């Protein structure tokens, strides 16, 4: 399945 | 658009207030997709939603994968020169 765009809070 | 060097002034209690997306795995760059409200890369001004992260105080990020660079920002304290552009 597609999946969203990993995203890191820094 | 050229690219920007841009100072964001951390105090050692607090992390940057930006949230990334991007890397090497997924070939394209480190980007920032939030800047988050009150935080310091918003008090201080110069990075916006959409900017690359090319290098944060000297080390280059062009080329480095999602949690390695995750582990260089986040280990940064003080004053951090960003190298940014928005294309």
């Amino acid at each position: 399945a597609n999946s969203r765009k990993p995203t890191s809070i820094i | 658009g050229p690219i920007r060097k841009v100072l964001l002034l951390k105090e050692d209690h607090e992390g940057l207030g930006i949230s990334i997306t991007g890397g090497k795995e997924h070939g394209v760059p480190i980007l920032i997709s939030e800047i988050h409200p009150g935080q310091p890369a918003d008090r201080c001004g110069g990075l916006h939603v959409g900017d690359a992260i090319l290098a944060v105080n000297g080390v280059n990020l062009r080329d480095t994968k999602h949690k390695e660079a995750v582990t260089i920002l986040s280990q940064q304290r003080g004053e951090i020169e960003f190298e940014v552009v928005y294309v």
